[PDB]
């Protein structure tokens, strides 16, 4: 997912390649800027 | 303390934007008559490039100015720019004005100007300028706004002109009550134009000097 | 369009506010994971190095931007030149360890060793700047540490990585008007 | 369809352009700051990364 | 046929105009695509070479086919003998990135590196001639630059060519009345 | 398609092993010789 | 145009030729590879050529780039004969199509 680009499958297991994640119970900035004001704010006139 | 009477007028690539605005008065009518008829012979054409903003200073609002104190600017003025050109390559044109006028100092400055767009202005007397609001116009008076803003059609006695020989157009400014500045006004006001030539066709293209 | 600036909500304008027309942007090269994700050489201590990522200079790619988060989170691999075997221990090990060959140790094969490595902190994420001391940073912030009997060359490469909190990056403050350089011409 | 975000040291002239900002007028504005700040905006992008000593 | 000759319009006459037959033809050898696709030497400079496909010499097939178009594009593979270790850096990068390792650094491995590289100029194709100063193209027209601490061979392989308008394509012009040369013979 | 033969599939993607084209909105020569007068142009006799 | 009359005999090529940083002499024999039409006079008096824009660029700086070199060549010299007219001058008239332009200057006021 970052720089890596083959296409057939590890030879290795997921769990030996990689840290696994544990789970309790592009997010802020993403949100953050798609939520920015694009518009006018006066009246526009032509 | 500051206002939400908010305009923004945007003619080509260029646009203009005041906070202070009171609205824009359209000159004796709301759209332009036929501007293709018998005498170009279908020959017209729209240069859109020409219809954008320029500018030009006008003159100082001083407190010495009095009642009555004017500054006439006819149009088409010099443009060094497409507009200006077109009257160099075409023999014929007709286009409209938008007009914006700025007179910036501050809320705590008193006085009035009034800004009109005359047609045919041969010179005014001085008891015509009591009656000058029969022309579009609009007033800029600094407790409420510091932008005037007028929007006129072409006008004539011929559907398409000759801008070398005849200026259909006056935008004329009038101090009517004299500038105040107390003790925080702006000192003075320079008052300046921008507008843009509106719905401008062209007809009759000229040799070129070669 | 004018806006309220003491507010910092973000405003976006287009150039269709003068008529222009916002084209597409394919912006796949600024993806935190993929431009994280390439070795950068480090300058290594002759034997015991300690896997530390704050070691790559601040004006590097991977420096720059690593910097430019506060905490961040990654796997990671190293390549390294070395005389002898090379041991890795992780996180939280006894110094001492780093000799004992049970724990993962690549034998010598030319002409250097490419090794995947796992995240081995006790914290859920690390941090390339931490107010404690106001410079140091907590000793367990680390992957682990290698040995060998001469280390000559160290490049790390952050897997998977995530940022947070973003922070100043600064380019080269110019002298004159602008920045100019030589750039590679025919 | 791209420009260099680096300038060569033959380029005097600057390729892309002036940004130029002007004064109209002021009424009693002396002395006031205008301060001004810049962001991407929604189709700005870059290409190509590149290292280049830098900071 | 008769035709009018001012005109322009191709006129392919045949043999069955005086009662042969057209055969088939298998033009495989002659798809640009094909064609181009080979690997050709440039000298290299001893350093820092920049990539551009202006280097092979005109008369080589390749550079001789290439000089026949105005406008090309393709990717590139190169084939590279070096000392020391061997960077890339794309169309655009200064001249000092060429010394950061983070850049595609391929590792000297016996007995030369090939590599696969993208086309990365920012111009939708690029061109073998351009009507600017009338010999100098622009500096925009390359795939970027490589440098060791000493290149030996530096070959360059077009890769998925297109070409567009053709230009004159030249053979050797003989002295006598026909170009003679020795041929391979048992 | 140019000059390569192997029948099996690269190792790679192909975001990685080529540059990627993009679209706005023998191609002329090719045309341009199919469009060739073949014909006659006189009457012919026998 | 090149107007003499149907008693000249000789041959122009005219071709319309992308970026032509100046042409060798050898090269002049394969001038036809580039979009163009003869003007022969016991035909023709008239050559027209239609091209469109064509660059490294989709649009261009004029002031540092020209695309595009009109050239006219002798392929066979002018013969006058007894009733041939006695020279011919070449004149060009051309159009620019399609015209599309961006990024307005200031003027120099």
């Amino acid at each position: 997912s970052g720089n890596t680009g083959s296409i057939i499958n590890n030879y290795y297991m997921q769990q030996y390649q990689n840290s696994m994640d544990t789970q309790l119970g592009n997010d802020w900035f993403s949100k953050l800027a798609s939520s920015a004001f694009s518009g006018l704010f006066g009246a526009l006139l032509a | 303390l500051l206002e939400d009477r908010i305009l923004t007028t945007r003619n080509g690539h260029t646009t203009s934007t005041t906070q202070s605005s009171v609205g824009v008065t359209y000159g004796y009518a709301t759209a332009e008559d036929f501007v293709s008829g018998p005498n170009t012979s279908g020959l017209e054409t729209r240069v859109v490039q020409a219809e954008r903003f320029f500018k030009t200073h006008l003159f100082d609002w001083v407190t010495s100015d009095s009642f009555g104190r004017c500054h006439l600017l006819e149009l088409p003025t010099d443009h060094k720019g497409v507009y200006g050109s077109l009257t160099d390559s075409y023999a014929y044109m007709r286009n409209g004005w938008d007009v914006e006028v700025t007179a910036v100092g501050n809320q705590f400055n008193g006085g009035c100007l009034l800004v009109a767009m005359v047609p045919e202005l041969c010179s005014i007397q001085k008891r015509e300028l009591y009656q000058l609001t029969l022309f579009p116009h609009q007033f800029i008076n600094p407790r409420t706004n510091m932008t005037a803003h007028i929007t006129v059609p072409f006008v004539g006695v011929n559907r398409y002109d000759q801008y070398k020989v005849h200026k259909p157009w006056t935008l004329v400014v009038m101090v009517v009550a004299p500038l105040t500045v107390n003790t925080e006004g702006a000192p003075q006001i320079k008052v300046y134009a921008n507008i843009a030539p509106t719905n401008v066709h062209v007809a009759g293209e000229f040799p070129s000097k070669e | 369009t004018t806006s309220a600036g003491e507010s910092a909500d973000p405003v976006t304008t287009t150039v269709e506010n003068y008529g222009g027309e916002t084209q597409i942007q394919r912006r796949q090269h600024t993806d935190v994971s993929f431009i994280m994700d390439r070795f950068v050489k480090v300058t290594p201590q002759n034997q015991i190095n300690i896997l530390d990522l704050m070691q790559v200079p601040s004006h590097t790619l991977v420096g720059g931007l690593l910097r430019a988060s506060t905490y961040y989170f990654s796997d990671l691999e190293i390549a390294v030149k070395h005389e002898g075997d090379l041991t890795w221990v992780p996180n939280g090990a006894p110094e001492k360890a780093l000799d004992n060959t049970t724990n993962p140790t690549a034998y010598h094969k030319a002409p250097l060793t490419r090794l995947a490595l796992p995240y081995t902190a006790p914290h859920r994420v690390l941090a390339t700047v931490y107010n404690g001391e106001c410079r140091t940073l907590p000793t367990s912030f680390n992957y682990g540490a290698i040995k060998a009997t001469r280390v000559t060359e160290l490049l790390y490469r952050m897997k998977r990585a995530e940022t947070y909190c973003p922070r100043p990056l600064l380019a080269i403050h110019p002298t004159e008007a602008r920045h100019k350089q030589k750039i590679v011409a025919p | 369809d791209y420009t260099y975000t680096a300038s060569d040291v033959a380029e005097t002239t600057n390729v892309q352009g002036w940004v130029c900002l002007f004064q109209i007028t002021h009424g009693k504005a002396d002395g006031d700051a205008l301060v001004v700040l810049a962001s991407a905006g929604k189709d700005f992008e870059l290409r190509l990364p590149v290292d280049a000593r830098a900071e």
